[PDB]
């Protein structure tokens, strides 16, 4: 009565057999931005359904020597479909997710990975230069991955300085291969403005890190892939103007 | 004029003094709020969340396997697995948690602990295992027959797969102080110790090796005293 | 008592009042379902 | 709750079905098992207080935040000290105010000078605060030292420290230490980006001091800044650094020689 | 007299300060106003 | 109204006779076109202050005004410094008052004494305040500085800086910067007017200094001083001057060598 | 609060009480016709 | 402020005077009392 | 009992089984044989005060404490100068303050610094407090003097004496001079016990002071702290020792030439 | 009267007002049996 879900949200539907209880972050569903804590005065445009459902990313094989990888929400699926088409035309942005992470196996694999977000998760430079002009800094594709995503080089530092043991403060979930197959976190909107631009600021990013390793004996299956969904829960636009592209 | 007269302390700048200061800008008022999820309020909030204990911190290890606690089919009837300390304040495994900085930040604790385990095995392999906490007194116990007098929890392998051990509060005092031995050894705690109950034992064409993640945090009770500067960071370099 | 501020500003006076509103269980159990203490959270 | 918790006498057990101890950790949740359904315990009342760990009682010291040199030579002077504000300077309030993502407080600098070798002259000094926007101060007999609207604070060197209060004055809803952004818009580059988390809505202008005189002043001052924080408000709580600081403005870590969260053993089956 | 003592911000001179001074004339009473047309009250009836 | 304007939702119209954006400027009125009758608005409560930009807020600033100088030789020496009070010698203050043509306020002088290289020594001074018709002192031993009928503050240079009070003294019921007249009859030249602008009704005394003392000191003392206005009353506001000053008492400027108000551009069809 | 004075003086005391009265309309529609907003301003 | 005057007394240090010092540890409770048999009051039960 | 004792009117008794003045010693009780039971007495009202002779009287005196050195040299130098917070250093507090076993109270130290020929220079000092557990510092520009979560004093030599409050912070219930027992557990020696009578509930930690100055400071302080007591509960009261402190943190004394109780006298049998 | 503290704690204020209970028996007459004052101890 409770491994059991269905998750529908306007034409997608995500079915699951063996789940925990859904996460919701910090206690706080995503709601609509109320008159008392806006600032602009033009009115905001509120598609609700061709916005809101499941958008399915790529899925990425999970070996034996992974680090873990991570993403940019307000940046993955902004090139995609109409939240993107809507999101290149308008300023300003607001809105909640709902995540879903697959991971399935035989009951003879063993494995644990780490879902869970970071709210500005900066990504930190490598290197033991303090000349300003020598500093490494991340390229673009290593700060915003798109729809693809980036690994991790160090992901017992999370990649930012900050250890992956504390990383539980955060709103997580695992996905443990002989409990679960699937992970969900449902995040509210996390900022100190009302609105913001979803090209230029990343709010927040998922991260899977396996921490136990996949093993298994010879002769079974060899491809584990990891899949992500995305549901942009309530999601509102302002500040119509020409498309950009980034 | 009042005929006031001075006494010791003026003219001192004290660091922890609450005072009335002089504005600078005059008729000024903020920005307004917004609401922003995730308010805290006090760092007891932060204490009773779980965070992975490094049990495995010795060498011969890496960032991501330091984490990690191997289980394997043990040929002795009765062996013992890793074992920690319990005092949050002192170098160890207790360092890698978010309760042990913010206990590091201050001198003195009370209130019990929780340490949970986890275990990520296959579906397929089920044991037993014995966690078990002890008081102060003699060392580290050197059998299962020794440990299992203080108190111990029986944990199995079944479709739920986390136990969490309690740590009850059993000083003579009221607070501890976060400080490791030498003559301090007055304010220790007790030692932890995991024991394999019957065995690992796993079916054919399976693997025989899997890991359990120890985690830690606080209970209800738990309250912390006298504030000050954490050992984790003495020299910087001028940034 | 307190050391109230003598000023037409009030960002300028020192600490008001404490509040003891901790909340933690929205860190804790941020969960839809509120499991029960004494069951099993998976069925 | 002004004190911690009380515990309830307990007892022991013998049935099937209520399993306190087997909290699964996949759900993402702190396992909620309490002590009196557990081992037998006793009654108690804890009058422990739980006030100093709050967060107003947290960041209440001042700390130092920032040093700045006053040479005033004769020939290759400079007269004026201009210090940009901010806090990621010295690692110790840096690392105690990065363990949150929002925050909101107020602050009360105070401003400590002495001299090099070590002395309090009666020399008159004047602490300018310049706003963005406004221009800074070039020579130390410049038209911008009028400090017609503009907050300044004359103090002599044998007086006690100054001690102003500044408000909150961030033109978003609160203070953010990290930004998962970029300023402006356009293309951006691969190779150095040096653009990438800079916090937009934090500076605070530019702190300034010179020495009220006509000609010189054969002496080489360096004053202290210390900030306490009040009427704090935090949000979204963030782990603590483990990773030694490298940067002013830029959080970065070696890629070799990492440190360890928690020092060596001999071996995992021994405590001690 | 009553046991005071100072507190750091002593002996500054604060230009945006609204504190009382010393009158020197004592007794005075200005001239009497006038009706001005045209009086503002605030920066904002300019920029409007 | 403690806060700005709040918006009430808006919507769309199609229909003839009404048009609020064809509001004609040949009337010498103010556009009256609001949001609500423009383009579709949301609600939005604002919470902004009006408070800093009031006048009362807006004139309480100290600003320098004068600079007397004091040699104090030994054979060509004066020993007293007289100095006519007015504002308009620094044109920053000046710029910040001339906005508008009658003014009534209450001022509170505040005077900073130093030395010449830079130095504070014990020395007692004397503020004297002559009143227009009381005789000015000629010496630093003369007769007028019994300040008898004539208030006077004596402070040293190591006290801090003294702050007297100054009513509103002028014989008419408000200031004017801006006299379109004549201060006597007859007939007025047309080669030179020396005469023409002269504010009659704003002359307030002379301000005088000397060291108490009875041989001499030698010393250079350069005083600075600094009026604040408070409960001030603004008339009929004028535009803001867009070119330099050049004179002490009468506003002029180059006729050749004009300034423009705004900045060059590269063309018209260009926003950059 | 506030700073009351000590004096027999009534000009020696800080800035009194605020006064938000702006009345900008005798500076932007300063005519004798009423001009409604929903109207043309000549007939 | 307040036109005070200092009399004589200023700025001494008197071994047995009751006066109010500063607090350095800010909101502390200390450790709660137990009942510990046989308290004394006065030097008056001891000379008896 | 704001007053010590009345005395009733008394007379004679001649009569057999009354028995006032033949209190047994053997039962450990004091003799209760009162003036009114004996010799004839009169009626007298006594308004003898007994405020002062209380235990809150008795110990609200300041005393010395301890006395710390500051050298400050050019080549041999150490900048700091910590003081482990005890007092049984001077047997005069120690004295009065070990006729009890357990006490509980209020401090109020106050630190007078001078130098060492006497003089008073305006030298800022800084005193610092340091817990148990927290580092020492090392230099006298070392890393700890940053005072983040550390209480510290700002005052000059020239100021008055500083003077803090400092509560009751000791982890047991109240204090005590004398544990008869062993802080460690194991085999203790039979030689040489260093860790016998060891007070585990007594350290304090550290006090510190330095000069703030960049260089150095040809001056050797010397700092004395006086430690006063208020709020002060006693149990258990001992007797007064009548032998000379040898030791600092050890009750000792010389098997040989013992001191006696009381001086000699010529003869028993006569009182001068 | 009596230097009223002026801050948040309650260990920096001046000694309180004070307790006469002297009790004195449980020093001089620590025993079951209570003693009569014209009686023999022993009998």
């Amino acid at each position: 009565s409770d491994r059991v879900a269905q998750l529908t949200v306007g034409n997608s539907s995500i079915t699951t057999q063996e789940a925990a209880n859904i996460v919701l972050a910090y206690g706080e569903w995503p709601e609509y931005c109320p008159d008392t804590d806006a600032t602009a005065v033009d009115k905001p445009t509120r598609p609700d359904v061709s916005v809101n459902r499941f958008y399915t990313l790529d899925s990425k094989m999970w070996q034996e020597n992974s680090t873990g990888w991570y993403w940019k929400f307000p940046d993955v699926l902004n090139k995609t479909g109409v939240f993107g088409q809507n999101a290149q035309f308008h300023y300003l942005y607001r809105s909640g997710f709902c995540l879903h992470v697959q991971c399935n196996a035989s009951k003879f694999h063993q494995g644990a990975l780490l879902v869970a977000v970071i709210p500005e998760f900066v990504i930190a430079g490598r290197g033991s230069n303090t000349k300003p002009n020598e500093a490494p800094h991340p390229g673009f594709t290593t700060t915003f991955p798109g729809t693809t995503g980036a690994t991790f080089h160090d992901p017992y530092v999370l990649d930012s300085g900050v250890p992956l043991s504390q990383a539980l403060i955060y709103p997580h979930q695992w996905i443990n291969l002989r409990t679960n197959n699937c992970a969900t976190v449902i995040v509210p909107y996390i900022n100190a403005v009302p609105f913001d631009s979803a090209i230029n600021h990343s709010n927040f990013g998922l991260i899977v890190i396996p921490v136990s390793p996949l093993k298994y004996s010879s002769g079974a299956t060899t491809a584990i892939p990891i899949t992500i969904t995305i549901a942009p829960l309530n999601s509102e636009f302002g500040g119509l103007r020409q498309a950009v592209s980034q | 004029g009042i005929p006031a007269e001075l006494r010791p302390g003026t003219n001192q700048f004290l660091t922890t003094d609450d005072d009335t200061a002089a504005p600078i800008l005059p008729g000024f008022t903020p920005t307004p709020t917004i609401h922003i999820p995730g308010e805290v309020h006090s760092l007891l909030e932060l204490c009773r969340v779980e965070t992975i204990l490094e049990v495995n911190n010795t060498t011969e290890a890496t960032g991501l396997t330091r984490l990690l606690i191997p289980v394997s089919s043990q040929n002795k009837a009765d062996e013992l697995c890793a074992a920690f300390m319990v005092d949050p304040g002192r170098i160890g495994p207790w360092q890698s948690t978010l309760v042990g900085q913010i206990c590091r930040y201050y001198t003195q604790w009370s209130g019990s602990l929780k340490v949970t385990f986890m275990f990520t095995g296959s579906f397929m392999a089920t044991g037993k295992m014995l966690v078990a906490y002890s008081p102060p007194g003699s060392a580290q116990p050197a059998n299962r027959e020794t440990a299992m007098l203080g108190t111990h929890v029986i944990w199995d392998f079944g479709l739920q797969s986390s136990v969490s051990l309690v740590i009850p509060w059993i000083s003579n005092t009221h607070f501890r102080t976060a400080k490791t031995g030498g003559n301090y050894d007055y304010y220790t705690a007790g030692v932890v110790t995991l024991w394999y109950q019957t065995n690992y034992v796993v079916p054919p064409e399976t693997p025989g090796e899997a890991y359990i993640i120890a985690m830690g945090a606080a209970q209800d009770n738990f309250t912390l005293k006298i504030c000050k500067d954490t050992d984790e960071v003495t020299q910087q370099a001028v940034l | 008592f307190t050391n109230i501020n003598y000023y037409k500003d009030s960002y300028a006076a020192s600490a008001t009042r404490q509040d003891f509103t901790q909340d933690p269980k929205k860190f804790t159990q941020p969960v839809l379902d509120s499991i029960r203490e004494l069951s099993a959270p998976l069925n | 709750a002004e004190s911690a918790a009380n515990t309830t006498p307990s007892s022991h057990r013998l049935e099937t079905g209520r399993v306190p101890a087997l909290q699964a950790a996949e759900t993402g949740a702190t396992s909620n098992a309490t002590d009196e359904n557990m081992i037998e315990t006793r009654c108690v009342v804890n009058r422990n207080g739980v006030l100093e760990t709050t967060i107003n009682h947290f960041f209440s010291r001042s700390g130092l935040v920032g040093v700045v040199n006053l040479t005033d030579g004769g020939t290759d002077t400079t007269g004026y000290a201009t210090w940009d504000i901010d806090i990621m300077g010295f690692v110790q309030l840096r690392r105690k105010c990065e363990m949150f993502t929002y925050m909101r407080f107020n602050a009360e600098f105070t401003f400590v000078t002495t001299t090099k070798n070590g002395e309090a002259r009666p020399y008159m000094l004047q602490y300018m605060y310049v706003p963005p926007g406004a221009p800074k101060p070039t020579g130390r007999d410049a038209f911008q030292w009028q400090t017609a609207t503009n907050p300044s604070v004359f103090v002599k060197l044998t007086d006690p420290p100054a001690q102003v209060s500044v408000p909150f004055m961030s033109p978003a809803s609160a203070y953010q230490w990290f930004y998962d952004g970029y300023p402006t818009f356009g293309q951006h580059p691969e190779t150095s980006n040096t653009t990438y988390g800079l916090c937009p809505n934090n500076m605070m202008g530019t702190f300034a001091v010179r020495v009220v005189s006509r000609e010189a002043s054969q002496l080489k001052l360096q004053t202290r800044v210390y900030m306490k924080l009040k009427h704090v408000r935090a949000w979204v709580p963030r782990p603590i650094r483990s990773q030694p600081y490298l940067l002013k403005n830029f959080p970065n870590y070696d890629s070799s020689k990492i440190t360890n969260s928690a020092r060596d053993r001999s071996s995992i089956k021994q405590a001690n």
